RNA sequence: CGAUGUUGGAUCAGGACACCCAAAUGGUGCAACCGCUAUUAAAGGUUCGUUUGUUCAACGAUUAAAGUCCUACGUGAUCUGAGUUCAGACCGGAGCAAUCCAGGUCGGUUUCUAUCUAUUAUAAAUUUCUCCCAGUACGAAAGGACAAGAGAAAUGGGACCAACCUCACAAACGCGUCUCAGAGAUAAUUAAUGAUUUAAUCUUAACCUAAUUAACUCAUAAUAAAUCCAGCCCUAGAACAGGGCACA
RNA sequence: AACAAACUCCUAGCCCAAUACCGGACUAAUCUAUUGAAACAUAGAAGCAAUAAUGUUAAUAUGAGUAACAAGAAGCCUUUCUCCUCGCACACGCUUACAUCAGUAACUAAUAAUAUACUGAUAAUUAACAACCAAUAAACCAAAACAACACUAAAACGUUUAUUAAUUACAUUGUUAACCCAACACAGGAGUGCACCAAGGAAAGAUUAAAAGAAGUAAAAGGAACUCGGCAAACACAAACCCCGCCUGUUUACCAAAAACAUCACCUCUAGCAUUACUAGUAUUAGAGGCAAUGCCUGCCCAGUGACACCAGUUUAACGGCCGCGGUAUUCUGACCGUGCAAAGGUAGCAUAAUCACUUGUUCUCCAAAUAAGGACUUGUAUGAAUGGCCACACGAGGGUUUUACUGUCUCUUACUUCCAAUCAGUGAAAUUAACCUUCCCGUGAAGAGGCGGGAAUAAAAAAAUAAGACGAGAAGACCCUAUGGAGCUUUAAUU
RNA sequence: AUGUAUUUUUAAGAGAUAGUCUAAAAAGGUACAGCUUUUUAGAAACGGAUACAACCUUGACUAGAGAGUAAAAUCUUAAUACU
RNA sequence: ACGAGCUACCCAUGAGCAGUUUAAAAGAACCAACUCAUCUAUGUGGCAAAAUAGUGAGAAGACUUGUAGGUAGAGGUGAAAA
RNA sequence: ACCAAAGCUAGCUCAACAUACUAAACAAAUACAAAAAUACACCAAAAUAAAAUAAAACAUUCACCUAACAUUAAAGUAUAGGA
């Protein structure tokens, strides 16, 4: 969203990613339990987490 | 789709359409001939034809009383339409009307036209498209078929 | 939307000499026996009904010559007789009107 | 760049399969139900709402399912203008100023009479839910079938007013009513017989084989009697065409 | 093998391709000097040759007989019926378009009939209504609004006295109209006095009643579930909560009517004064400005740039700015301290806002669901106090959110009329057009093919619809870039 | 040397100096481009590669209803037993 | 050089605002004539080079409007929309 | 066969000469709001030419550019020029 023209009509740029906290590996277990209290707000019923990015114009950034 | 419609659409609505088949039937009952469009003397035949049922009611009819009052426009043509037409249409069923296809008006419009004429009035006979008389071959051949059908009965 | 090139002649011709807008020609027409002038089929004669219609005219215009206002129409029947003539019993009592012209040979007493 | 009109939606959708369901199977750490993967199959479907202009996204209720894409990430000479993308004006910041913003807020003309190509109706269904099957098979019990057969509906195709409703025309119309199908054929996958390789082995070895998805064709269904057509009606129709004019 | 070129032989020759630029030989049509006189030769001259400039002028075609335009009915022929109601006159303006007779084959009415709108001839608007229609001094403060008497914004509109005002019929001018300005006999723009008809006119040229379009009416059950939005419509036409502006008002004639401007109020600065503004006024005045009634207030700073002071010094309700680094109470924080720069280091208030991004910040209410709305927390390191900060009544075609009532918005559209539409008759445009005898699929190609290649399809012409394509029509892209091309605006740009 | 006739100056001069692909040597990018930048060579057929700019055959005049040649036209396998 | 007969603002001279609630002619309230043009639908070579229909705001005032005059482009005027 | 096409004339252009240069008509009215016979006044005025262009930009400069001295040479010379 916002004012790029004919670039923001018709070119993506606006990035999201998700992924499943409970089987995230990657991430220590007192820290998955920490943000699964503080950022509730941002993960779904199906406990994915979710994050967006909008502000850049470039997809890459 | 226009199935099953009897009445087509003239004037500027249904009220319009309505005035002007009553100045047309006035016009008719005052002058006992009168020409106008194709579609529009057919429309005006079947009204033609009942406001002589409904003047054989009788005048003391208040039905057909205020029938007469609201068609016919002109005032004078009430005790006319009860006491000439009424009075002379008494062993007719439904011939009160005849109507006829006339060639098309001379303006550039170029309208079909017909004349409609109550039967009986005091006007000169329109040019009838007459049937030929049995004297034809055709019809003497035919009227020799009907002399052997009676003499073999 | 525009036209995208200029119709040929060609394409002109065969479009505006099409059968379809061509004028048919027309088999019902007959000559009148009384006049005969020509008239259709199915549509009274054209020289004939003239004729009704001025002497229907001229007959109008004496009854309402008779009648000096506009809603004064008679109550009872009309008769109309020409010159030399005289009302029947049974023509008598109704209004009379009564012309200079004599009888028509198509107009019948009755 | 002497113009290829630019997001989302409304309408209509064409196609691919790298399939969500529906169908036929294999393996399971498959006892049964839920499951997890693998193969084949595209005739048909793939919901209704709150917030946001939103594509996405979050949530509520369902469903057999709310699939991934291409189509000028379809479709503005069919439509919408909320945002973007002019001129007006604010707020925060930069610039002394004029002005600047992929930083937000309000408001802001969406033209076309179709020349050409193209096109303007034959059918021969689909899927869910209830009753038994049976608390039967399967299991230590909790749990819990498949198949077969009876029906109810819903979608879609084709039709119609006996009644209700719209209905001040005799008609039209849905919210109302009726109908919807047999054979062959196959892909994946099972077994019979049998050599190369005298055992076995479903066979890019033959012979006939049998259980077998969806399509796709065919039975079957519709039209299917040429040269009378002036006028007048029609439940037939833009015009042209078509059906009637002997009962009465 | 064979078939296969601009290659090479054979038979004759006038005996070797081409863009920009260069050279040569001829030549079409004119005038002149000599020949010639059924139209040529040698020479000298040029307004010396057009398949192309969105080329100029004139006529023509396609689009196209298409879009589009009109006259209520009958009749005894201008007499009666059906409807809608901008009519009379004057001022300004147009000039005869007005009246009578005659004609309309054609010219004007966007079509006929005929004629107030075309042609010819002849006449007309007669003044009492209106135009032109005394000066010079003096008495004169006391409003018009039924004007009794009053308000503030202090208000046009008059007599009398005295001096001269030719003096004697009948002067001159405008007097029609259906009309003016809009290219038109244009649904537009037009001042004043009267009444809402006692005066003006006709929505339909004639048919059928297809689709699509515009307008109207009605609707089972639901009652915003449609949509950005309750836009439009509706048997309702109510009550509320926020943002922005106090309010009435003004603005981009022709895409923006507003949250923009102005506004009463509050503040600054600049002026001690006379015959054309300010002003016939004199600081309680008059200009140049800022911000916006009212209520609480407007905290710090002259360091820089301006202005007074011609240097110091004063000014922020002038242009404008109002802080870092590090550790500390018992874990989050930091009341506190050390140090550094400043002119002061952002005070009060409000706060996820119309306030960069993170933002759909966290939480509560509303809904079954809310990135919507409202209330709270709050460093907003880019809020902030007359470029004004906070609340409040009334207000607003301003922008958002709810509660019912309401309904075709929608579930899911349907029926009927009018204008449309199709047929008959009359009149008759426009953009556009290289020529078309103007198919489909795949591939190819200046990288999206009706014209190529490989295949399919293929009697030829009308009429009515739908718009997928002809990278459709319209405007030598307004977005971007270039031009040693312009112009507006601002300055701390360069010459002044 | 040899096989050919071309080369250099003299005097007039204009165009062009906004370029593509193929083969080769390199660089940048992604040992990516119908990519961009340098050097050598070639081409821009009315034949062939179905269509085609650059690939191949071809010292481009005229007439013939003569002939001989050049590049060039369907490219290869689709296969795994070990009792 | 020519343009303020449209429009922006002034200057003279005139004319309009009916009804209703209100001690009010209160930059009050409802709604006419009248003046503007909020929203939508048609229209888009159209009735119209800015219109029609529905619906809206003001409607005793900072209100509309008739006639005559003035301010003319390095400018005029402007309740700033360049 | 319609639509159509072709005339040779009106007249224009460049010069020379030339009297010497605002033609004819002006009965009435004509700068009252022109064609309106007729009343105590005001009448009048001047202050450089600029730029588009060239110098490939543009500031100094840029002939001709509505002012008489003509012709043959000196001569495109001396000079003036961001020289
Ligand atoms: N510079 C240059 N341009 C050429 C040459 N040959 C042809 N051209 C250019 O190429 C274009 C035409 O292409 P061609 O007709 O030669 O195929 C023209 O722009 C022409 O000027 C040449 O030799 N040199
Ligand atoms: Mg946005
Ligand atoms: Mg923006
Ligand atoms: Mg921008
Ligand atoms: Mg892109
Ligand atoms: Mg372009
Ligand atoms: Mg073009
Ligand atoms: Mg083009
Ligand atoms: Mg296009
Ligand atoms: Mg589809
Ligand atoms: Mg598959
Ligand atoms: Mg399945
Ligand atoms: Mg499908
Ligand atoms: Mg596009
Ligand atoms: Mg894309
Ligand atoms: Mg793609
Ligand atoms: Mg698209
Ligand atoms: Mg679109
Ligand atoms: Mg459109
Ligand atoms: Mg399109
Ligand atoms: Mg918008
Ligand atoms: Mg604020
Ligand atoms: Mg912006
Ligand atoms: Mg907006
Ligand atoms: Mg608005
Ligand atoms: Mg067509
Ligand atoms: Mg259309
Ligand atoms: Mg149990
Ligand atoms: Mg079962
Ligand atoms: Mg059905
Ligand atoms: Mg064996
Ligand atoms: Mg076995
Ligand atoms: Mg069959
Ligand atoms: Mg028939
Ligand atoms: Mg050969
Ligand atoms: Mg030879
Ligand atoms: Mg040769
Ligand atoms: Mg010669
Ligand atoms: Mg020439
Ligand atoms: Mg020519
Ligand atoms: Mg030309
Ligand atoms: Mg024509
Ligand atoms: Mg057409
Ligand atoms: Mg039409
Ligand atoms: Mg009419
Ligand atoms: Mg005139
Ligand atoms: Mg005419
Ligand atoms: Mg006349
Ligand atoms: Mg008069
Ligand atoms: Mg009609
Ligand atoms: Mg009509
Ligand atoms: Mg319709
Ligand atoms: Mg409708
Ligand atoms: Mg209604
Ligand atoms: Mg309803
Ligand atoms: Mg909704
Ligand atoms: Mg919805
Ligand atoms: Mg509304
Ligand atoms: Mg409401
Ligand atoms: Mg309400
Ligand atoms: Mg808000
Ligand atoms: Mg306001
Ligand atoms: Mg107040
Ligand atoms: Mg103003
Ligand atoms: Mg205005
Ligand atoms: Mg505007
Ligand atoms: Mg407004
Ligand atoms: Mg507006
Ligand atoms: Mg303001
Ligand atoms: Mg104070
Ligand atoms: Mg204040
Ligand atoms: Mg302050
Ligand atoms: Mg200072
Ligand atoms: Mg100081
Ligand atoms: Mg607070
Ligand atoms: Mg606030
Ligand atoms: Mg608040
Ligand atoms: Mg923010
Ligand atoms: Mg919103
Ligand atoms: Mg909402
Ligand atoms: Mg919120
Ligand atoms: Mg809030
Ligand atoms: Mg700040
Ligand atoms: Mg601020
Ligand atoms: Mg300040
Ligand atoms: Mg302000
Ligand atoms: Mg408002
Ligand atoms: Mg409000
Ligand atoms: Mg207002
Ligand atoms: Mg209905
Ligand atoms: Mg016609
Ligand atoms: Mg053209
Ligand atoms: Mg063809
Ligand atoms: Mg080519
Ligand atoms: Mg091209
Ligand atoms: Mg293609
Ligand atoms: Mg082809
Ligand atoms: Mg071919
Ligand atoms: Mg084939
Ligand atoms: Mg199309
Ligand atoms: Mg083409
Ligand atoms: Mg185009
Ligand atoms: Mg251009
Ligand atoms: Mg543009
Ligand atoms: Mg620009
Ligand atoms: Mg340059
Ligand atoms: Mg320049
Ligand atoms: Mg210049
Ligand atoms: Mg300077
Ligand atoms: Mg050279
Ligand atoms: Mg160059
Ligand atoms: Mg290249
Ligand atoms: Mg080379
Ligand atoms: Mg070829
Ligand atoms: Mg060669
Ligand atoms: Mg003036
Ligand atoms: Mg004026
Ligand atoms: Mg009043
Ligand atoms: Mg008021
Ligand atoms: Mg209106
Ligand atoms: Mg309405
Ligand atoms: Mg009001
Ligand atoms: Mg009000
Ligand atoms: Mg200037
Ligand atoms: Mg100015
Ligand atoms: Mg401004
Ligand atoms: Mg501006
Ligand atoms: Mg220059
Ligand atoms: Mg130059
Ligand atoms: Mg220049
Ligand atoms: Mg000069
Ligand atoms: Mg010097
Ligand atoms: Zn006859």
């Amino acid at each position: 969203s916002g004012p790029g023209g004919q670039n923001v009509n018709k070119v993506n740029s606006k990035a999201e990613v998700r992924f499943h906290l409970a089987t995230a590996e990657w991430i220590a277990e007192p820290v998955r339990q920490k943000i699964a209290i503080t950022h509730k707000n941002k993960i779904n019923r199906l406990g994915e987490l979710i994050l967006t990015s909008e502000s850049s114009r470039y997809q890459f950034r | 789709i226009s199935h099953g419609r009897v009445f087509r659409r003239l004037g500027l609505g249904p009220e319009s359409r309505i005035h002007l088949l009553q100045n047309l039937l006035t016009g008719l009952v005052r002058h006992e001939r009168i020409e106008a469009s194709w579609a529009r003397v057919d429309e005006l035949r079947g009204y033609a034809e009942k406001l002589i049922d409904y003047g054989k009611l009788g005048d003391t009819n208040e039905r057909a009383m205020r029938m007469a009052d609201f068609w016919l426009t002109e005032k004078d043509l009430i005790p006319k339409l009860f006491q000439v037409l009424a009075p002379r249409f008494q062993g007719q069923n439904g011939g009160y009307t005849r109507m006829l296809q006339i060639p098309n008006r001379n303006e550039q419009d170029r309208a079909k036209m017909a004349v409609i004429e109550y039967k009986g009035n005091c006007l000169p006979p329109l040019p009838l498209p007459r049937r030929d008389s049995n004297l034809t071959l055709l019809n003497q051949l035919l009227q020799g078929l009907r002399q052997d059908q009676e003499a073999s009965s | 939307a525009a036209p995208k090139n200029r119709r040929s002649i060609e394409v002109n011709r065969c479009r505006r000499r099409n059968p379809q807008k061509l004028i048919k020609v027309k088999n019902n027409i007959d000559v009148c026996p009384e006049c005969g002038h020509l008239k259709q089929k199915h549509i009274l004669c054209g020289y004939c009904y003239e004729k009704v219609r001025k002497e229907t005219a001229e007959i109008r215009r004496q009854m309402g010559k008779q009648e000096g206002g506009p809603f004064r129409a008679p109550t009872t029947e009309t008769v109309v007789l020409y010159s030399g003539e005289t009302p029947s019993e049974q023509d008598q009592g109704k209004r009379i009107i009564e012309r200079e012209r004599k009888r028509p040979s198509w107009f019948t007493q009755n």
